[PDB]
């Protein structure tokens, strides 16, 4: 009847958008945004991707319940629509505004009074937020800007933002103002550690994956540690469709997962102990498909591939010999023949016992052209060789060479199992006469695996296995003590991986994800992982290979973005700074340091040369070149080109003069100095302050100076030692930033503790274009409506900034000169710095040569009253040098005076004649124009460029997409696939999806490694000497977090400490969605832990109890959810809960319950610092050290007063446990 | 005899990640008014649980459904037509709030206006979307038991578990957790428009789609209790009963109802099903629980067959519905690979909307066995989700059906990766389940490719009409 128009009048719109979403999940979902009246009602999925090949599964219609809940945030009660200030920052700013007329003295008046500074940032988190305006908050900034970058540095001012391509213009706003004004830029994939350091030791890349679609091509995967339905969930389908195609699949998690749901086996290992399981797995396929039946397929792959055929030499020690670095031609007489870089050319026997330097080594890659392929063929010569795998057989004699093992390391928590911290084994080896006369023992990267895996080879080795069931290194047995899970079926699974791969040439998948790499020895766990995958032939193959998901780090049109974003098209280069130092500096985690570097030593290691704070490790990278520092200098950078010339010297030459004599020092080195810190920080798409960053109490007390929760002593208090290159204090400098400024579209927890909080345009307000690892597409963001209130665009924001910045620094900045350091970068010739060990210019043992043995130092002319023309320009240095990344550069014109016709050209001042970047969407279409991703004509030239490298012709993968352009009204209309460029391993073919590292295999192009191989043996000094030359167990470390305050503010309750894990959740994305209803309706209404029942029932806490977690960290309160799928001695916070909703007071710190980062601190891993050695070389975002965080300990209990310190009645008092 | 057409819906249950973005998309064009903000037309539970509302499946405390009096006669559950009028103003069966859950929301400004000087970090506190006032804690969700959340023998009261030796399922070696997500069944026997005297519930001809007149509707609330599923649910704020309408606006336009084109599982499928609505009284009065399925199947007819066609045509079913039908991926599902079956049948609606069990890892032993007749594949018999469960979830207890929808999928499976790994042709699986490498292939191109055209035939009403 005609009541039923009326649910029809409601479906009834005016008009649909296409738009998607900047958050961080990698999903990359294009949907219908609805518009009625005026404002935007609800939506759906696209459904309009181009369609896969008809045999694999389409995309659409993508999605997820988090997405699905976006439109919540528009108009809700939490929606941010004004400029917001601290009322005390406001009192002030207007009182000194009425002082001094020039904003900059007014600023300078109030944060040069300890007692005014002091007074705004203990407000920080604690109420009295108050309007403000667009004019009064820009003046502020702009001034505070001026005043810092004047009076300390550029590089005092700072900003932190991550994954750029999830909204990549919105990146850029911030990024490019910083980049021109001399700020820091810091990193995220290492922060967050996503970034997986096995990546680029293994194979000289951040991170190169297979597309979704590719599983489907796969006949065997195994899902380790990644939650797929959970945190992959629009591709999940892809993993359950390839099962009706025959397609087994594993599941291997400790708990009973989301994943293992869609499985049809589930392992449970102990968490953290997955390196074993994958050595034993590992062990068994070199038995079977290497050595007892030898595969072709196999064979021959790692042959080619890996530097397994490679030689290393052997450092005599006490009774045995120690692996040492790889031989280098330049080791032989007449260094192999090899004029051009013989010390950075590795060496291998062919198969007729003759010594030959292979194509493809680093050293081929600069100096000369042609020769850097792996085309198995002689680099001297020319001539096609056959390289020789094992030495056995062929050798001159026989030595024991040790190898160190941790297995029996382990904390009282984890099972371990006693053998000998060294294994000696029996390796064939060749004595050879060097160039010097000496001589030395050699053997493959090949025997030097098979003996750390322990298979006997017909010598009497006896630390290697008689059977699967002998308990030694690395056998079945030998991990079925270690994690738990029984021997037969890790050989049961290691055969049917390895024979479907030899079945199919390499169609064994291994989808991994955070659940391993974010342990602090995550390099163990993903380099067990690739060595099956490498031995099996399966990298490089379609349907095979490591399949890497982390966040949404695939920006694909990556070289058309970097210029924008950090504008490299006026002034080259930025300041990138890796921020887990940065962190790990600033924040001051470093005073609570509980783990030291000895402890990580390989056994063989010389202790002596390895002594001090693991932040003097990080000070000696930077010295060296190899990490990036910031702030830099212990001077402000803009003063130095002055006193250059007073005494008569250039720039650079005075610098390092002054850095040789002391006269000028690294920053690092005196961080509590008062000069030293960063001053200003700008947070956008982001919620560091309150959920990203690890160590949230410390970074209360040290960066904001606000009250904190810390339980622990530090350093002094424990008569602990000190850093022998870093100066102490007992008592620390504490509210180092004067003013943070955040921009987000709800109030955050970040929010919350800032000076000043802009109002920022939701995803359906913008426009803007977003890409992912899980599928080839580049899509729109898009403004269904114009931005709520007095929002504004990130681009719009900071375009605002930089106009007034220009009109502000006007008499107190004008055209200067700034002295810019640059570590050595990856992928430059440069990065052939140290070839054979480690020498570091502060002690003397060699020269400060920039570059090489030092960071480079670099001139930079910076105009600071034109920062806002050239913000809303595109530079001459695009047409003057050029563009490029990974290696290669190329020619630009072509796609420069395209752009004067799209976006028009300035018509006067500074930038007159050149391309305007006046909008968002002009800011698009420089990105979509340069990139060869995007632009047919650059993915040619860019193939060209690389073909001089090679040898090789490699624009035939290009040639047929030539004359495609995709531009930005035409993936509004429909999504686009990019095309294939050499910025990326994958191909964009019609018969083939994309799999990394299918370029390597098929194109013959060298891994970016000092061997050009799949490198598994590291001869850096530092991997030596900290056992990771080899894949070897290492047991989860020991914080030592609980024993310090367990028991010592008992409220009556049982305590027990427990293994805190943090993986992520299913009701947001990290903490974006968490405060939105829909979804906390869908979970438990806030804040919870998981519980194991055993433990529940041990510390008498029942389903949703309130409880409270912490350690010498901080404390977090939370209700507890307690189930049978969770193993005892584990709690699981899941990631992304936040400090805003549902949180009652502390009874440990009678403040405000924490957040699961409340109860973590940073600690790096020297490994993670190396630089200046080729694949393990500095790069923003690909190397660093990361933000581990799973070997948490903590203590639990149940919570007894519920006390919310909010001023109502309203408290609450849990029954005792008794 | 009177033939009538319904979109019917399939969920492969196989294929469900349990992500709830059904109900998130539902929730935000349907329920978002006060009234029905507690409400989920369409929700999803995972299993084993008691679900929403609580114990929903329990009908011996609910109600719910219909029984046959020894005169093969049908009756509502809660009464006759007398009793029923009589529970227009006594009806003690009817679910409570806490039997669903007290909506909440969140004082988010707090975070805004806290004052100066605030002595603690502000924070929001929650406070009940009914009263308006500040609530302590929150104790109930709609989805509070998601992915086994609570301790086992609490979970473990499911009513599925009925008949079942559970102790060693409280064991976590042998832990298992399946989705279950649903809406209104749109039933062909509905105990909703039974239940409801004014008969304000009707269940539309052109398309079997049941609503609740609104105009009509005068609170009465019987039609609650009556829907075994529960899934009508009681607007507080407009006195009125609502329930998911199968998103009539777009079927009538021949697109997918919003949960199914929303679904990011692409396991929701939606065809055509041609009926004899005069045999349906007989079909649901059958004597035994267990033949009920078979009844059902019985009820659809083919819309190949000449007659049916001829039958439809004079019934006033457009041709482009009969067409549609003959296309209908949901007839292929339930009639032909009987993959997919009815969610308790025993309640004797004749739902619409089936389900496809799903498969599960192998159970645990530590002996980690040998090859079986699928090879590396497994054997419906190793499967770590109890049969009997399934059985009294979607066959009154008769493992039968069960087994045969999961080891027809596994043969799939099998015959698919000889072809695809192997390089051969293996039809040994097929044959022992009796589908041929016709039928298996097109299983595999519905179920796995499942193109956007394979999943949703839905042909537009003829509103010209
Ligand atoms: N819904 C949703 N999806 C997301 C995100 C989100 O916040 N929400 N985050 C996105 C981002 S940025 C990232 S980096 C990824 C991270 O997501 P994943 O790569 O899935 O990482 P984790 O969540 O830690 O997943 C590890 C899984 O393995 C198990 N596990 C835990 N510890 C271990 C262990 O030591 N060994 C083994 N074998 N298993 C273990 C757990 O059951 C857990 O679900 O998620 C992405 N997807
Ligand atoms: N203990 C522990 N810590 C972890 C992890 C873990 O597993 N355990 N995971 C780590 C990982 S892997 C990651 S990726 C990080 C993620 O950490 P974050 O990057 O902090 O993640 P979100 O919480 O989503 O923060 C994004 C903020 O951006 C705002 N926002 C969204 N879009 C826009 C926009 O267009 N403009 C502006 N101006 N703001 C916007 C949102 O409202 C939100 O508050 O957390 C890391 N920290
Ligand atoms: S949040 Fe990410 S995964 Fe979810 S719908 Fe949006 S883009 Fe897709
Ligand atoms: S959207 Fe699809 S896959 Fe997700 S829970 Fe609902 S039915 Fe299952
Ligand atoms: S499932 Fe729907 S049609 Fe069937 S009885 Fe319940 S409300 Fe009525
Ligand atoms: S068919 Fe429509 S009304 Fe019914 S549950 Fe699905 S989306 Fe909601
Ligand atoms: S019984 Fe009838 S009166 Fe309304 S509440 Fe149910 S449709
Ligand atoms: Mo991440």
């Amino acid at each position: 009847r005609d009541w039923e128009d009326g649910y029809r009048q409601r479906w009834q719109h005016d008009k649909i958008v296409r738009s998607t979403h900047g958050v961080n999940c990698t999903g990359s979902c294009s949907w219908k945004i609805y518009v009625k009246n005026g404002l935007v009602t609800w939506e759906t999925q696209q459904t309009d991707y181009p369609r896969t090949r008809p045999d694999l599964p389409n995309h659409e219609p993508r999605g997820c319940p988090r997405g699905a809940s976006y439109s919540w945030y528009l108009y809700s009660a939490n929606r941010l629509k004004y400029p917001m200030m601290r009322k005390r920052l406001m009192k002030m700013w207007r009182e000194a505004k009425a002082l001094h007329s020039d904003p900059v003295e007014a600023w300078a008046s109030i944060i040069e009074d300890a007692d005014k500074a002091k007074s705004f940032k203990q407000a920080r988190g604690r109420g009295g937020f108050v309007r403000s305006s667009w004019q009064e908050v820009n003046e502020l900034i702009a001034a505070s800007n001026v005043y810092t970058i004047k009076n300390y540095g550029p590089d005092r001012v700072a900003g932190f933002s991550p994954i750029p391509a999830m909204s990549m213009v919105s990146y850029a706003s911030g990024a490019r103002y910083l980049s021109l004004i001399g700020g820091t830029c810091l990193s995220f994939y290492d922060w967050y550690c996503d970034l997986p350091p096995a990546s680029p030791q293994t194979w000289g890349e951040q991170t190169d994956v297979p597309e979704s679609a590719d599983w489907y091509n796969s006949s065997y995967i195994i899902a380790w540690g990644s939650n797929v339905p959970q945190t992959r969930t629009p591709d999940a389908h892809f993993f359950t469709e390839v099962r009706y195609k025959g397609t087994k699949t594993v599941a291997v998690t400790p708990d009973y997962a989301e994943i293992a749901k869609l499985c049809d086996l589930w392992l449970a290992p102990k968490q953290g102990t997955d390196a074993a399981m994958a050595l034993a797995m590992g062990h068994v396929m070199l038995r079977e498909f290497h050595l007892d039946n030898p595969s072709q397929y196999f064979t021959d792959y790692v042959r080619r591939y890996t530097d397994m055929p490679m030689l290393v030499m052997l450092e005599e020690r006490d009774g045995y010999y120690a692996a040492g670095r790889m031989l280098r031609a330049a080791d032989l007489v007449d260094a192999l023949g090899q004029e051009n870089n013989p010390e950075w050319k590795t060496v291998a026997f062919n198969t007729n016992g003759e010594m030959v330097a292979p194509n493809g080594s680093i050293g081929f890659r600069w100096g000369e052209k042609g020769k850097w392929n792996l085309e198995q063929r002689d680099g001297k010569t020319g001539e096609e060789t056959e390289l020789q795998l094992s030495l056995l057989g062929s050798q001159d004699e026989i030595a024991e060479v040790g190898f160190p093992y941790f297995g029996g390391d382990g904390t009282e928590h984890f099972n371990k199992v006693e053998l000998e911290n060294v294994l000696l084994h029996k390796l064939p080896v060749k004595r050879l006469q060097l160039a010097d006369g000496s001589t030395a023992l050699v053997t493959t990267v090949y025997d030097l695996t098979l003996a750390n895996y322990g298979l006997e080879r017909g010598l009497n080795d006896v630390n290697c296995a008689t059977s699967y069931d002998d308990v030694k290194a690395y056998t079945p047995a030998w991990a079925e003590q270690i994690t738990g899970v029984s021997r037969s079926q890790i050989i049961r699974i290691a055969r049917e991986f390895a024979d479907n791969a030899d079945k199919t040439h390499g169609r064994s998948m291994i989808i991994v994800g955070a659940g391993l790499n974010h342990w602090y020895h995550l390099d163990m766990n993903y380099r067990g992982l690739i060595n099956m995958l490498i031995f099996c032939g399966c990298v490089g193959q379609s349907g095979g290979g490591w399949a890497h998901y982390v966040g949404q780090e695939k920006l694909r049109p990556q070289t058309g973005w970097q210029p924008l974003a950090f504008a490299l098209d006026w002034q080259r280069p930025a300041r990138h700074m890796n921020s887990t130092s940065y962190f790990y500096n600033h924040s001051s985690q470093w005073r609570y340091e509980t783990v030291t570097a000895e402890e990580l030593l390989s056994p063989m290691a010389d202790k002596s040369r390895y002594t001090g704070h693991l932040i003097d490790f990080n000070v000696r990278a930077e010295r060296m070149g190899w990490l990036p520092s910031a702030p830099q200098l212990g001077t402000n950078p803009l003063t130095i080109a002055g006193e250059a010339e007073k005494a008569g010297m250039n720039p650079v030459d005075y610098t390092v003069k002054s850095l040789k004599e002391g006269s000028i020092r690294f920053a690092a080195e005196q961080p509590e100095n008062g000069k030293n810190h960063p001053r200003n920080l700008f947070i956008w798409r982001s919620n560091l302050l309150g959920s990203s960053g690890k160590g949230h109490e410390f970074m209360l007390k040290y960066l904001l100076g606000t009250e904190h929760g810390i339980q622990g002593k530090d350093l002094g208090q424990q008569g602990g030692v000190k850093p022998e290159e870093v100066d102490w204090q007992d008592n620390g400098l504490e509210g180092k930033l004067d003013l943070v400024v955040t921009l987000d579209f709800r109030l955050s927890s970040t929010c919350l503790y800032s000076d000043i909080i802009l109002p920022t345009a939701t995803w359906y307000e913008k426009d803007d274009m977003n890409t992912s690892d899980m599928h080839p597409f580049i899509h729109p963001l898009s403004a269904a409506v114009d931005p709520a209130w007095e929002a504004k665009s990130d681009w719009e924001i900071y375009k605002a900034i930089a106009k007034k910045f220009s009109e502000v620094c006007v008499g107190h900045l004008g055209k200067e000169t700034d002295i810019v350091t640059l570590p050595i970068q990856h992928d430059s010739a440069a990065e052939l710095a140290q070839p054979l060990d480690v020498k570091d210019w502060k002690k003397g043992e060699c020269d400060l040569i920039p570059g090489k043995t030092a960071p480079h130092i670099m001139v930079v002319e910076r105009d600071y009253p034109a920062t806002y023309e050239r913000f809303t320009s595109i530079g001459p240095l695009m047409e003057k040098i050029g563009n490029g990344g990974k290696g290669i550069a190329w020619n630009t014109q072509s796609e420069m005076d395209l752009l004067r016709k799209l976006n028009y050209t300035k018509a006067e001042g500074p930038a007159k004649g050149q391309p305007m970047l006046n909008t968002a969407i002009d800011a698009a279409e420089m990105i979509l124009t340069l990139a060869p991703e995007t632009n047919g004509q650059v993915a040619v030239k860019a193939w060209a460029a690389l073909s001089e490298f090679t040898g090789r012709d490699h624009t035939h993968l290009a040639l047929n997409k030539e004359d495609e352009k995709i531009r930005f009204r035409d993936i509004q209309a429909q999504p686009r696939k990019i095309i294939s460029s050499p910025t990326w391993s994958g191909l964009e073919d019609e018969h083939v999806s994309y799999n990394a590292g299918y370029t390597n295999v098929h194109e013959l192009i060298p891994w970016r490694t000092l061997s050009g191989r799949q490198q598994l043996y590291q001869d850096h000094q530092w991997m030596r000497d900290f056992g990771e030359s080899l894949l070897v167990y290492r047991p989860p470390i020991d914080t030592r977090s609980v024993k310090e305050v367990i028991g010592q503010k008992s409220n009556g309750n049982q305590e027990k400490a427990l293994n805190f894990l943090t993986p992520h959740q299913k009701w947001g994305i990290h903490s974006t969605y968490s405060d939105n209803l829909l979804m906390l309706t869908l979970g438990r209404g806030g804040p919870v832990v998981w519980l194991s029942e055993a433990d529940a029932k041990d510390l008498g806490i029942a389903d949703n109890d309130w409880i409270e977690v912490f350690n010498s960290n901080g404390a977090l309160t939370a209700r507890a959810v307690v189930s049978q799928r969770v193993p005892a001695g584990m709690t699981m916070m899941y990631h992304a809960q936040e400090r805003i909703v549902n949180l009652p007071g502390s009874e440990i710190t009678q403040q405000r319950g924490g957040i699961h980062n409340s109860v973590t601190r940073i600690t790096p891993k020297p490994t993670h610092m190396i630089g200046g050695y080729a694949h393990l070389a500095y790069g923003f975002n690909y190397y660093g050290t990361v933000g581990s965080n799973r070997d948490e300990f903590v203590v639990v209990r149940k919570m007894k007063n519920i006390d919310w310190l909010d001023g109502e009645g309203n408290d609450q008092v849990q029954e005792s446990v008794k | 005899m009177k033939i009538r057409s319904q979109v019917g819906m399939v969920l492969n249950l196989d294929k469900c990640i349990g992500c709830h973005t059904c109900s998130v998309t539902c929730k935000n064009v349907w329920t978002s008014r006060e009234g029905v903000e507690y409400a989920w037309f369409n929700n999803v539970e995972t299993k084993p649980g008691q679900g929403f509302p609580t114990d929903w499946e329990n009908q011996e405390k609910y109600k719910g459904g219909w029984i046959r009096k020894i005169n093969g006669k049908l009756q509502p559950r809660m009464g006759n037509r007398a009793m029923l009028l009589g529970k227009i103003f006594a009806n003690p069966h009817l679910p409570g709030i806490d039997d669903y859950y007290e909506p909440f929301d969140f004082d988010y400004q707090n975070l805004h206006t806290a004052p100066e000087g605030s002595k603690s970090q502000p924070i929001a506190r929650p406070r009940s979307l009914i009263t308006g006032e500040r609530m302590a804690k929150i104790e109930k969700g709609p989805n509070w038991e998601d992915d086994l959340g609570g301790e086992f023998d609490k979970l473990a009261k499911d009513k599925n578990f009925d008949n079942i030796q559970k102790a060693m399922y409280s064991q976590f070696e042998n832990t298992f957790m399946m989705y279950l997500p649903r809406l209104c069944e749109h039933c062909l026997n509905p105990a909703c428009v039974a239940t409801c005297p004014s008969g304000a519930i009707y269940k539309r001809e052109e398309d079997g789609i049941v609503l609740i007149d609104q105009d009509k509707c005068r609170g009465w609330r019987m039609c609650i209790t009556g829907c075994p599923y529960k899934k009508i649910y009681f607007n507080w704020k407009s006195g009125k009963s609502e329930k998911c309408i199968f998103c009539y606006p777009r079927i009538e336009a021949g697109q997918p109802t919003v949960c199914s084109e929303t679904c990011v599982g692409r396991i929701r499928y939606l065809g055509v099903l041609l009926y004899d609505a005069d045999a349906i009284e007989r079909a649901a009065s059958t004597e035994n629980e267990k033949d009920l399925y078979q009844r059902q199947l019985d009820v659809f007819l083919d819309p190949n067959d000449p007659k049916v066609i001829e039958q439809a045509i004079k019934d006033g079913i457009p041709l482009s519905v009969i067409e549609a039908a003959q296309q209908s991926p949901v007839y292929k599902m339930a009639m032909e690979w009987k993959l997919a079956l009815p969610l308790h049948p025993e309640y004797r609606t004749l739902p619409m909307v089936w389900y496809v069990p799903p498969l599960s890892p192998i159970q645990s032993a530590a002996d980690a066995g040998e090859l079986g007749s699928n090879g590396i594949l497994p054997d419906v018999e190793s499967l770590r989700i109890p049969v009997q469960y399934l059985a009294n979830l979607l066959t009154a207890g008769d493992t039968k059906p069960v087994l045969r929808a999961l080891k027809r999928m596994l043969a799939m499976r099998h015959y698919k990766r000889a072809e695809t790994v192997d390089g051969k042709v293996d039809t040994r699986a097929l044959e022992e389940v009796g589908l041929t490498e016709a039928q298996a292939q097109e299983m595999y191109r519905y179920l796995a490719i499942a193109n956007y055209e394979d999943r949703f035939v839905v042909p537009s009403s003829h509103r010209e009409l």
